[PDB]
Formats: C-alpha cells, sequence, structure tokens
C-alpha cells in the first residue's frame, strides 16, 4: 500500500506541470492530497527520502527564485498564487517536525525538515524572498493552508500581498530555525541591507 | 370469496402456530395446496386482462406472504525564569506554569509576576523542564419459480401499473389535456378568528389613495399583501405581511405549519422585528434564491429589504425606476436563478437592475412599440440566456433575448419580436387579441407558458426556447358552478408552488377567487377555493411546501381574508402527488451514503448578577459587589440551592467562560454541584478555591447576553449555601403487497445463478421504490465471492452496453453501480479488481458525461432531472473505488477531479482521499 | 435565635416563625414562612402571583448580609408591589414605579414601611409613588 501511494504521488508530480493557471483555490485539494501522501513518506527509508527530494526539486523548478521578475512577483498572478501554495506546502511539511508523541517519527520529521531547508537554500531562495520583500515595501510606500481555510472561511486569497509577506516571514524563518537545529546545513547569511 | 378469505387465512396461520409448537405438517401442506389453487385462478388470462383494464389477486398476495413467513420461520517557564495555575491535586496553591499544568499536572485539579514551582522542584517531578422446510425446499421452491415465470408477462404489466419522468414530461407536452373541476386538491385544515391581523385592509384615500383605488378597480394593479421568505437553500420559513399603516411584519411560520394536525388550537404566528417602508405598500416579492431579500413596492417606490435571522431589517436598498410622466411601478420580479437581478415593470417600460453592480442604472431598459405592459415573465433558453416575455394590453406577447445588443448601455430598447399564437378563441379585434392581454407566466419546472386574455380565454403552451415558437397550445376552460355565469373569468397572479411540480396557483382577475391547478400529462385538475362565509373576501394567498412533524413535505396554502383572519388549506397528497411519486422523482440510494482557555479571554464588566433567589434578599448592586469583593459573598438558605441569573449588557462581547470561587467562608457551606447549560459539575473542594468553566462554541452562542447558573445545595446542616465570587470571561398497493410476499418467499427458499438472474430481471423491471427494496432483500468467502462476481459482472455488462449503444448510463443506474462497486472496493477490493477485469475509466467517463448534463439551476431545472443527484457523494464513492483498485490513468483521473472548476467535486474528492489515507 | 415575633404564617399557622418572612404586598396582614412560600402556598385571599416582600430576622441579616457592614436589620432589597420585580432600593424602586407604573391606582402595601422596622407593615396606599416621594424617598 505504501509503495502504491508513493508511485501515485510520483505520477501526480509528473502531471503537476498541468497545474499552473488552474487556480490555487481549485487546486487546494490537490496539494492537500500531496501532503496526505507525504504524511507517509517518512522513516529513515532513503527511497522515500529521494521521492521527497524529487518533490522538493519540482517545487524549486516551480518557485521563481532564479527568475528576476520581482515586479511580476509583486503583481498577484497565477504563478504567484502557485508559489504561495508551494510555500504553504513546505510550511506544513516542516511544521510537523516536533518530537511530541513521535515513535522514531521525530527522526524522520527532522530529516525531512533539514532536507527541505538545504534544498531551498541551494536555490538562493532567501535572496529571492528578500527581493519580493523590498518590492512589497516599495508597494507600501506607493500606497502611502487549512489553517487559512479555518481563519478565512471564504477560501479567497483575499490580501495575497499580506499572505505573500506572511508566507516569507514563515519559510525563511523556518529555514533559519532548521539550519540552527541541523548544524550540518549552514544558516542564511544576512548583511546590514537585509 | 375474497372477502373473509384473509381473516380465515390468519386463523389458519394461528392454528399452524399451534401445530408448529407441537404437531406434524399441521398447515404446511394445505398452505402449499392453497398457493397452487390461487395460481390456478390467476392463470385465468381473462382475469389478467380484467386486472390490466382483484379479490383473487389479494388472496394470492396473502397466501404468498404467509408462505414467505413460514419459510423465514423454517517548556516550563522555570526553564526561562505569566499565566500561572493552582494544582489542587498536588496541593500547590505555590503555582504551576501553563505548560507544567498541561504536562506535569495533566489530569490534575487545576485553577487558572510568578515563577513555576513545579519546575522549581528539583525532585524531577516537572516533565516540562424441519419436515416443513424439507417439503418447502423439495419442489415448492421450483413451483414458486415456475409460477412467477408464466405469470411474468402479467407481473411486468403490474410493475408498469428519470426516463419515466422524461416520458411523462414529453406526454405533458404532446398529449391533449382534459379540464376537470374538483374540490379535493386543497382541504381546509385550520383557521384563525376574525382580526388575527389588525389593519390588513388597506383603506386607500387622498390624491394618491384615489389613484390607487382607480387602478385596482380598473384591474391594472393588484395588491400582494403576503409573501413567503423560505428559499429551498435556506431554512428560515417566514411570512411577511404588509399592513394599512404601511408597516411590514415578519412572522415565524414554523409553529403554524407544525400545528397542522392540532384539533382545536389557536393559529400561532410568532411576530419578528417589523420592516420600515415610507410609502403605501402595494406588492411584496421575496427572492427565491435568497430568503433574506424582500422587494417592497409602492406606486412609485421600490425598496429592497434584507432581513437578519431574527427577522429584523439588516439592510435597506432604495431603487430609482425613473417612471415616465403618469407612470407607476406595477411590480418587481427577481429574475429566475438570480439574487441581484431585479426587474421593475411599469405600464411603459421594463427596467432590469443588477443590484450587485448598480442600483441606479438599469442593465436592461425595454419598451414596446405600442399598447401598455399588462404582465412580464422571464424564461431561460436551452443556451441558458434569459428571454423576457411581455404581455401587452393589446393582447400581443413580445419576446426578446437579453444580450449585449438589447442592453441599456445604448439607451432604451424597443421590443418588436411578437410570439405568434393562432387559436379560434384568439381572434384579434380592434387590435385587441381576445379583448387584450392580462397575464403571462412561464413554468421552468413544466416548461410551459401560461397566459390569459380579458375575455376569459386562458391557455397553456409549449414553447421552443431556441426558436421561441409555440409547439402545442392547451385551452384552460373554467366552468362556474354558479348558474348564469356563462362568461369565463380572466385569470391572473399565475404561480407555481416551489418544490411541488405541477401545482399551479392563479386568481380570477375580476372575482379575485384563488384557483389551484394540478397539471398532469393528460389532465388539468382545477379547484376553486371558496370562502365560508363569503363575507371574508380573500385578500391574498400564499402556498408553501414545508417539512411536517412526520418529515412529510406537505404543501400548505395560507389565505388572508379582508377581515384579518387566516385560513389554512392543505394539499391532498392523493390528488396532488403525481410528479412527486418515487417513479417520477429521481430517488437515489447515494443520498443514504451522503486549560489555557482563560488566557485568551477577558473578564467581562457590567455583567448583571441578578439571581431571583438572591434578588429577594440582596439588591442588584449588592449582588454584583459581593460577588466581586473579597471577604464578601452571597448566601441562600433555599433548600436544593438557588439560581443565579447573569445578564450580559455588553452587546459587543460574548461570554465564553466563567470562574467561581467557593469555600472561603466554610467548606460545608460550599455548593455540592453546579449546573450550567444542562451540564452538572460536581464541586469536590477541601479548601477555598476557584472552579474554571469554559463555554463550548455552541454554549458561548447560548451565553451571549443571558446565562442561568444553578447552584446546588451545600452539605451544611443549617441549609446555608454560599458563593464567594463569580467571574465571567468573554471575547469580542396490491402490486406492492404481491411483490413483497413473492420476493420474501424466494429469498427464504434460497436461504443460485438462476436465482441471481431472476433478481437481475426483477431489478431491471420497473418499480416505484418498492420491488427494488424487495429485490434488495432477495439478494440479502464462497458466498462473498459469488455475490461480488454476480454484482460486478452485471455492473460491467451495464457499462459496456451503454458505451456500445452510445447511450449515457441512467443517473440512478450509474449511482447504484457506483455504490455497489464502492461497497466491494471496501469489503474485498481484490474481488472488485478481479471480477471487473478499463472498468475505472468507464465509470469516470460516464461520471463526466452525466456531470455535463447536470442542470445548471434547480429552479430552472424541469420535472425530469438529468446529471447526478449527489455529485459530492458520487465523487467520494469514486475516489474509494479508485483507491481500492490501487491497493491491489487512475492518477490522471484523480488530478482531473481535483482540478474540476466545480468546487464540491474536488473538495469532496479531497475528503474521500483523506479518509483513504486515514 | 431571632424569630418573626408576632408574625404567624397564614398558610401553616406556625406563629413567630424563623427564616425569611414573606409578606404579601396585596393581601392585608398576609404572611408566609419560607417553606410555605417556596411551596407556593395559596389561600382564598392569596395567590402566588401576589408580589411578596422578604423580611429577615436580625440573625439572618447577619448571615445573608455577612461580610458587608449594614444598619441593624436594614432591608435593602425591595419588591415592586405592582409587577413583583425584586432587588430594588428605596431610590431605584421610586424610579421604577414612576417610570413603569405611573398610571396605576391599585391599592398596595408599601414594601419599605413593611420591611423597615418601625414602619407601618400593613400600610395600604392606592398610589405607592406617594410613599416613595413623601414617606419613603
Ligand atoms: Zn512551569
Ligand atoms: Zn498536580
Ligand atoms: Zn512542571
Ligand atoms: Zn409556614
Ligand atoms: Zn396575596
Ligand atoms: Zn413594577
Ligand atoms: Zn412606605
Amino acid at each position: 500500500l505504501h509503495m502504491v501511494r508513493l508511485m501515485l504521488l510520483e505520477r501526480l508530480l509528473q502531471t503537476l506541470p498541468q497545474l499552473r493557471n488552474v487556480g490555487g483555490v481549485r487546486a487546494i485539494p490537490y496539494m492537500q492530497v500531496i501532503l496526505m501522501l507525504t504524511t507517509d513518506l517518512d522513516g529513515e527509508d532513503e527511497k522515500d527520502k529521494g521521492a521527497l527530494d524529487n518533490l522538493l526539486s519540482q517545487l524549486i523548478a516551480e518557485l521563481g527564485m532564479d527568475k528576476k521578475d520581482v515586479s511580476k512577483k509583486n503583481e498577484r498572478s497565477a504563478l504567484n498564487e502557485v508559489h504561495l501554495v508551494v510555500m504553504r506546502l513546505l510550511s506544513v511539511f516542516m511544521s510537523r517536525t516536533k518530537s511530541g508523541s513521535k515513535s522514531s517519527i521525530c527522526e524522520s520529521s527532522s530529516l525531512i525538515s533539514s532536507a527541505t531547508a538545504a534544498a531551498l537554500l541551494s536555490s538562493g531562495a532567501v535572496d529571492y524572498c528578500l527581493h519580493v520583500l523590498k518590492s512589497l515595501l516599495e508597494y507600501w510606500k506607493s500606497q502611502q493552508l487549512r489553517q487559512y481555510v479555518k481563519g478565512h472561511a471564504a477560501d479567497v486569497f483575499e490580501a495575497y500581498t499580506q499572505l505573500l509577506t506572511e508566507m516569507v516571514l514563515r519559510l525563511p524563518y523556518q529555514i533559519k530555525k532548521i539550519t540552527d537545529t541541523n548544524s550540518r546545513i549552514p544558516p542564511p547569511v544576512f548583511d546590514h541591507s537585509w | 370469496d375474497g372477502t373473509g378469505f384473509p381473516e380465515l387465512m390468519v386463523v389458519m396461520a394461528t392454528l399452524a402456530s399451534a401445530g408448529q409448537g407441537a404437531g406434524h405438517l399441521q398447515l404446511h401442506n394445505a398452505a402449499v395446496d392453497w398457493l397452487s389453487r390461487c395460481k390456478k385462478y390467476l392463470s385465468q388470462k381473462n382475469v389478467v386482462e380484467k386486472l390490466n383494464a382483484v379479490m383473487i389477486l389479494e388472496c394470492t398476495c396473502h397466501i404468498m406472504s404467509y408462505l414467505a413467513d413460514v419459510t423465514n420461520a423454517l517548556l516550563c517557564t522555570f526553564t526561562i525564569t505569566q499565566h500561572w495555575y493552582h494544582c489542587h491535586t498536588c496541593k500547590m496553591v505555590v503555582g504551576v506554569c501553563t505548560v507544567c499544568a498541561k504536562v506535569c499536572h495533566k489530569d490534575h485539579e487545576i485553577s487558572y509576576s510568578f515563577f513555576c514551582d513545579c519546575g522549581a522542584k528539583e525532585d524531577g517531578s516537572c516533565l516540562a523542564l424441519e419436515e416443513l422446510q424439507n417439503q418447502a425446499n423439495f419442489s415448492f421452491a421450483p413451483l414458486v419459480l415456475d409460477m412467477l415465470n408464466f405469470l411474468m408477462d402479467a407481473i411486468q404489466t403490474n410493475f408498469q401499473q428519470s426516463s419515466r419522468a422524461q416520458q411523462a414530461l414529453s406526454e405533458l407536452h404532446t398529449v391533449e389535456k382534459a379540464v376537470e373541476m374538483t374540490d379535493q386538491l386543497m382541504v381546509p385544515t385550520l383557521g384563525s378568528q376574525e382580526g388575527a391581523f389588525e389593519n390588513v385592509r388597506m383603506n386607500y384615500s387622498g390624491d394618491q389613495g384615489q389613484t390607487i383605488r382607480q387602478l385596482i378597480s380598473a384591474h391594472v394593479l393588484r395588491r400582494v399583501a403576503m409573501c413567503v421568505l423560505s428559499s429551498p437553500h435556506g431554512r428560515r420559513q417566514h411570512l411577511a405581511v404588509s399592513h394599512e399603516k404601511g408597516k411590514i411584519t415578519v412572522l415565524q411560520l414554523s409553529a403554524l405549519l407544525k400545528q397542522a394536525d392540532s384539533s382545536k388550537r389557536k393559529l400561532t404566528l410568532t411576530r419578528l422585528a417589523s420592516a420600515p417602508v415610507p410609502f403605501t405598500v402595494l406588492s411584496l416579492t421575496g427572492n427565491p434564491c435568497k430568503e433574506d431579500y424582500l422587494a417592497v413596492c409602492g406606486l412609485k417606490d421600490c425598496h429592497v429589504l434584507t432581513f437578519s435571522s431574527s427577522g429584523s431589517v439588516s439592510d435597506h436598498l432604495v431603487l430609482h425606476p425613473q417612471l415616465a410622466t403618469g407612470n407607476f411601478i406595477i411590480k418587481a420580479v427577481w429574475l429566475p436563478g438570480s439574487q441581484t437581478e431585479l426587474a421593475i415593470v411599469t405600464a411603459d417600460f421594463v427596467k432590469i437592475y443588477d443590484l450587485c453592480v448598480d442600483a441606479l442604472s438599469p442593465t436592461f431598459y425595454f419598451l414596446l412599440p405600442s399598447s401598455k405592459i399588462r404582465d412580464v415573465t422571464f424564461l431561460f433558453n436551452e443556451e441558458g440566456k434569459n428571454i423576457i416575455v411581455i404581455m401587452s394590453s393589446a393582447g400581443y406577447i413580445y419576446t426578446q433575448l437579453m444580450e449585449e445588443a438589447s442592453s441599456a448601455q445604448q439607451g432604451p430598447f424597443y421590443v418588436t419580436n411578437v410570439l405568434e399564437i393562432n387559436h379560434e378563441d384568439l381572434k384579434d379585434s380592434n387590435s385587441q387579441v381576445a379583448g387584450g392581454g392580462v397575464s403571462v407566466y412561464y413554468s421552468h419546472v413544466l416548461q410551459m407558458l401560461f397566459f390569459s386574455y380579458c375575455q376569459g380565454k386562458s391557455f397553456a403552451a409549449t414553447i421552443s426556447r431556441t426558436t421561441l415558437e409555440v409547439l402545442q397550445l392547451f385551452p384552460i376552460n373554467i366552468k362556474s358552478s354558479n348558474g348564469g355565469s356563462k362568461t369565463s373569468p380572466a385569470l391572473c397572479q399565475w404561480s407555481e408552488v416551489m418544490n411541488h411540480p405541477g401545482l399551479v396557483c392563479c386568481v380570477q382577475q375580476t372575482t379575485g377567487v384563488p384557483l389551484v391547478v394540478m397539471v398532469k400529462p393528460d389532465t388539468f385538475l382545477i379547484q376553486e377555493i371558496k370562502t365560508l362565509p363569503a363575507k371574508a373576501k380573500i385578500q391574498d394567498m400564499v402556498a408553501i411546501r414545508h417539512t411536517a412533524c412526520n418529515e412529510q413535505q406537505r404543501t400548505t396554502m395560507i389565505l388572508l381574508c379582508e377581515d384579518g383572519s387566516l385560513r389554512i388549506y392543505m394539499a391532498n397528497v392523493e390528488n396532488t402527488s403525481y410528479w412527486l411519486q418515487p417513479s417520477l422523482q429521481p430517488s437515489s440510494v447515494i443520498s443514504i451514503m451522503k486549560i489555557d482557555f482563560f488566557e485568551h479571554n477577558q473578564q467581562l464588566t457590567d455583567v448583571e448578577f441578578g439571581g431571583n433567589d438572591l434578588l429577594q434578599v440582596y439588591n442588584a448592586q449588592q449582588i454584583k459587589h459581593r460577588l466581586n469583593s473579597t471577604g464578601m459573598y452571597v448566601a441562600n438558605t433555599k433548600p436544593g440551592g438557588f439560581t443565579i441569573e447573569i445578564s450580559n449588557n455588553n452587546s459587543t462581547m460574548v461570554m465564553t467562560g466563567m470562574r467561581i470561587q467557593i469555600g472561603t467562608q466554610a467548606i460545608e457551606r460550599a455548593p455540592s454541584y453546579i449546573e450550567i447549560f444542562g451540564r452538572t459539575m460536581q464541586l469536590n473542594l477541601s479548601r477555598s478555591r476557584w472552579f474554571d468553566f469554559p463555554f463550548t462554541r455552541e454554549e458561548a452562542l447560548q451565553a451571549d447576553k443571558k446565562l442561568n447558573l444553578f447552584i446546588g445545595a451545600s452539605v451544611d446542616p443549617a441549609g446555608v449555601t454560599m458563593i464567594d465570587a463569580v467571574k465571567i470571561y468573554g471575547k469580542t398497493t396490491v402490486l406492492e403487497r404481491l411483490v413483497v410476499s413473492s420476493l420474501e418467499a424466494l429469498e427464504s427458499c434460497f436461504a443460485k445463478n438462476a436465482a441471481q438472474e431472476l433478481a437481475t430481471l426483477l431489478l431491471s423491471l420497473p418499480a416505484p421504490a418498492s420491488v427494488q427494496q424487495q429485490s434488495k432483500s432477495l439478494l440479502a468467502s464462497a458466498y462473498h465471492s459469488h455475490k461480488d462476481q454476480a454484482l460486478l459482472s452485471k455492473a460491467v455488462q451495464c457499462l459496456n452496453t451503454s458505451s456500445k449503444e452510445g447511450k449515457d448510463l441512467d443517473p440512478e443506474v450509474f449511482q447504484r453501480l457506483v455504490i455497489t462497486a464502492r461497497s466491494i472496493a471496501i469489503m474485498r477490493p481484490n474481488n472488485l479488481v478481479h471480477f471487473t477485469e478499463s472498468f475505472i475509466t468507464q465509470l469516470v467517463n460516464h461520471f463526466w458525461k452525466l456531470h455535463a448534463s447536470k442542470p445548471k439551476n434547480a429552479f430552472l431545472a424541469p420535472a425530469c432531472l438529468p446529471g447526478l443527484t449527489h455529485i459530492e457523494a458520487t465523487v467520494n464513492a469514486l475516489v474509494d473505488i479508485i483507491h481500492g483498485y490501487c491497493t491491489c490513468t487512475a492518477s490522471k483521473i484523480y488530478m482531473q477531479m481535483l482540478l474540476c472548476p466545480d468546487p464540491a467535486v474536488s473538495f469532496s474528492c479531497k475528503q474521500a482521499l483523506i479518509r483513504v489515507l486515514r | 435565635m431571632s424569630r418573626h415575633e408576632g408574625v404567624s404564617c397564614d398558610a401553616c399557622l406556625k406563629g413567630n416563625f424563623r427564616g425569611r418572612r414573606y409578606k404579601c404586598l396585596i393581601c392585608y396582614d398576609y404572611d408566609l414562612c419560607a417553606s410555605c412560600y417556596e411551596s407556593g402556598a395559596t389561600t382564598t385571599r392569596h395567590t402566588t402571583d401576589h408580589p411578596m416582600q422578604c423580611i429577615l430576622t436580625r440573625v439572618d441579616f447577619d448571615l445573608y448580609y455577612g461580610g458587608e457592614a449594614f444598619s441593624v436589620e436594614q432591608p435593602q432589597s425591595f419588591t415592586c408591589p405592582y409587577c413583583g420585580k425584586m432587588g430594588y432600593t428605596e431610590t431605584s424602586l421610586q424610579e421604577h414605579v414612576t417610570s413603569e407604573h405611573a398610571e396605576t391606582s391599585t391599592e398596595v402595601i408599601c414594601p419599605i414601611c413593611a420591611a423597615l422596622p418601625g414602619g407601618d407593615p400593613n400600610h395600604v396606599t392606592d398610589d405607592f409613588a406617594a410613599h416613595l416621594t413623601l414617606e419613603h424617598r
């Protein structure tokens, strides 16, 4: 059963390019299904670990860290909503790395969080987050997951800019916390400008 | 001799019970012979033909039932050193931190600048740091089989006595209709005394009042005083009534509609907050899509009121029809299947507003070439576009498609397309068709156009929604029971009872006597609703289908009389249930498948502590003071304890919890228990201490501004009970009998391929939600293997046949197949995969085909319902089946379902996949 | 123990009873003990709908009104004789009666005179507001 769920997740990520302008709200169920499948991609099993790493690589290819379209990142877009969905999925993944009631699950959860943080840093995602943050700050100057589902029952992205800001306040913060917990992965370097 | 034969048969069965207790084949053999004899008679094909065009048939049914029965019998803050807590169990009142309370003192007595003492402890305590059966199975069972076989033609005929609904609708559209007068459609049940509603008679007077009187007398305007505000989606069954004072009263109908069987009880209509309108109210119109919206129209004014759940006006929108000189608002129409589209109809024009966009500028602005507007109805074509239909004073019916070309963006649009209707009664004279036009109404459920003329000529017609041509025309002739009234009265106020297809209401334009019409595929049953006495002239009528105490969707008609009395009529289910029969209804089995609390709260202020048992001894201020003062307390010598009433005077705050301090004065005088929200909490304290009580989300809503706290008696021998402090916290047929008997008998005898084939035929054969249940009971490792094989083999055969003939699988048939497959995907997914083996792909393909035919809007949907009754449930089931296969293309199907623009499809799919992971 | 001396219960006839004295503000010289009151005792002259004034003994006063210093047996909770509402002070009662019962001319017994020691317990007035303004303000 575990192996068949894993291959199902694999085929899902393989057709995943199709998910782009479909709409994050219509795809909430799809990414939530991905999560449910991952809730089993744990253990010290390295086949599952590599499946998780391939999922992370797909998410990075989706993420525009390389793209310098910071303006298009500020402008709410299908791509921006898909990036927000990817960030929420990563947060749900690293949010269950606690040791509470974990029968060797803490060992797996810790490994998962460490791998996620390492992959995100290897793509210079922290720099891209800093860029989108300066862009939203300029926007403010011009003006002058299922938890969201509970809070915002309407299930409408509503203030995407706020969600985007809040989501980066979370992803890199989790990155720093994980790079401190796992000494092997170095914490992001922040200069005076940061 | 059919009469008496069943009573004698029951005496025979009781004597069989005698011999059953002690005897040998007492009645078993004779009963077999009786079955044989009943088969012999029915075998008379002359009697079969007579039944097709009964005592012996009833005898056979009774014998079969008896035989069936016979066969049945056979970390801690200390880590860092805040919200601290006392643990009474550990005798720490010294305190524990929030974490330690939930970790080291988990399941202990706990009460909401400090350093956790739990962690301060270096002990390591802190973790947060018989013969009859032989004869029946010998040759009796085959006997029964051959009996049902040679009788099968007659059995199929008796069974005949979505597809059916479509056929019935087709017949409705093609077959000539007989007009019959009846008094049995609506039966009087309850009535109120004269004056139940004061001031309902609108005494029009003055310049504007005289104008209104003239218009009503000229039959140009009619007053609609009552409106029901109960959308199918909503559950707030309510009645809005306008009064002479121009005040709108909202009543609660739920109490009235439940007292339907009350023999001698006064009509009960709970009054809610009224509705303010600065004008004489002439018409009330509720939004069928949203039960909170009410359009209120005067002569020149149109107001849209929004009602809260309590019946009070939450919002008030004022429209500007910009009437022409001398023009007036005839009525307001909520476009079908819309919540913002509101049409204002005048004698000169029709303006349609989208209230979500703009209340000032109309989206559509229609004008006629000549004559005046007498009525306007809206239909939705197969495309789904609204097509306005306008009845003129000259008697012409104008039609126009509502598109960008006819939009008000370029100014007023002149409607020139006239619906051509040719009838002997319809002879236009002096440019007046049958004396001119009166009313027009389109029933989306029946897909028929109703319209009437001034000379009493009324018609029902079938119209092509693409070409807007009349296909078939049916005259509705009303014959006055009173002699001398040869002239037919004109009909107006045409309407259909929501969720009761075929039941149409209208009123004579001149007489004003309500008419109820039951439309069947070959007959119009018409009932004139009379008054006893006639002195109570009927002012307005409202019909509503409500859930009765027996959960029966009874159709109740409410009449408002001029004298202020209410009269209630109930639909006779026998004469009005044709379209509601399970044979025509889309019955679906898929339906069956379908401690830190106080940290985030703030102590309330100005809460009124006013327990009546304390009010007699202490004043309101004293109670508050004593409950909020140390060394001060409240006492009560009343045996059994007392009740404290707490009133929240802060409308912005909700009570979410309470704390009580007891035992400060004397432990023996502390209450033994308390009761709040029906929960009893025992107060086992040995020292003065606080007791924490949070209110559940539901209880928080219950304790919004009022809370009753019952205090139990203390163990004090003097009977004295004391409370030291209370703190409130908050936040901002014959056929039926026959089939039953036969199938029960067959199932008992079976307790197999031929038996399954017989049940399969019975399953395919038609049934009014009866033979099916019977075939269900007939059907109820080797066993599961056979059973699963037979059901799945049939499912595969049904899907293949439908794919080859290129025919969409019957929704109900499809849903049955899905449920059957699902059940197996859970019981034995291995059997599901093996027997079916393409199958998943076929199911999903048919799902999408049926989903694509699903009706866009329920109100617009006709009597026959295409698509699927429960897509969500269906989607859930499909996901279980797909998952069952994967445990033993499917991923692409899952992705397609998740992406479906239709939200529920993916959201339910979401839930199904969570369950499969769980 | 302090007892309601010279006060017999009109329902059970137990004179000089203890506990909370209940006096009818409608029936002339009608009194109930705590038990009879709680049981809803009725007579030909008295019904449960009649507003009643609770009167305490001194001992009870010290118990019920314990922890807060008050005048010896000082009644501070008054019942409206018209509608039966409770927990009123000589002031709030006056305000209530003037506001809600200004047009009522039914004869009633003054709860303040009845409860206050030395005040005429069986005092009868058609206009209760008159006492609330001239005798008990
Ligand atoms: Zn602690
Ligand atoms: Zn403890
Ligand atoms: Zn602790
Ligand atoms: Zn007594
Ligand atoms: Zn009395
Ligand atoms: Zn009063
Ligand atoms: Zn007085």
